[PDB]
DNA sequence: GCAGTGAACTAGCTCCGAAAACCTATAACCGGTTGATTTCGAAGCGTTTTTTGAGTTTTTCCC
């Protein structure tokens, strides 16, 4: 996978900023994004998809391997909407399903 | 109100001022470029706590216009997807 | 332009201090299941905003 260690490496390589502080830079950006959504502060991005929080309603659930049914409680969960610029970048590649 | 990338730039710059402000935006738009490029190359994006951010596929289908309702053929394509990691999951779960 | 000084510089060294590079376990994430509920989206034009770029004026910092 792509890893924030690999971001720290890329940031050293391409910008030249030392990896020690680069790792803290990425992890702080990755922490403040969490702080925003944790506060229910919708995070809104352009040139990139963005971060919404959806209040899901009561839904039927199951044990898929037994067929037992369990209710799914209403909940607020984060939902990220890819943008058309990102979709256009991602639409086609390689030759196998993902 | 909502947070934006332009507001991220300034808030990071306040909580990590010891780094040059523009080394920060430089870093932050390059790292968004990096992750978007990784998706465009058909790769995971997996981390811990946060979650994982990944790819999915759509098969070709005959959709057509919500406005006009005129047949439109579509080829198979990939789309981004995101699952929140249980740490962020529970942080955003009030 | 001169007499004068002080700063930049030389090789190779052990020796010492530090950031760099590498190993490990494993908790979070990956994959598989069902299926009724909600969420998301096929085109594309107009509206609204970002965020990138664009210049720079001002402020702040360091010396």
């Amino acid at each position: 996978a792509l890893t924030k260690a690999e971001i720290a490496e890329r940031l050293y390589e391409e910008l030249g900023l030392n990896k020690r502080e680069a790792k803290e830079l990425v992890e702080l950006f990755f922490e403040e994004i969490r702080q925003a959504l944790e506060h229910n502060e919708q995070v809104k991005l352009s040139g990139f998809g963005n971060f919404d929080l959806r209040d899901k309603r009561q839904r039927p659930g199951r044990n898929p391997k037994t067929g037992e049914e369990i209710p799914i409680t209403a909940r607020r969960v984060v939902t990220f909407r890819p943008g058309q610029k990102l979709k256009a970048r991602v639409e086609a590649y390689a030759g196998t399903k993902s | 109100g909502p947070m934006t990338k332009s507001e991220l730039i300034e808030r990071i710059v306040t909580h990590q001022g010891q780094l040059s402000a523009k080394d920060v935006e430089l870093a932050i738009k390059t790292m968004l470029e990096q992750m978007s490029q990784a998706l465009a190359t058909g790769d995971r994006i997996e981390i811990r706590g946060f979650g994982s951010f990944s790819l999915h596929y759509r098969a070709p289908r005959v959709g057509r216009n919500p406005k006009t309702g005129e047949s439109v053929r579509l080829d198979g394509k990939f789309v981004p997807h995101f699952k929140p990691g249980k740490e962020l999951r529970d942080r955003v779960n009030e």
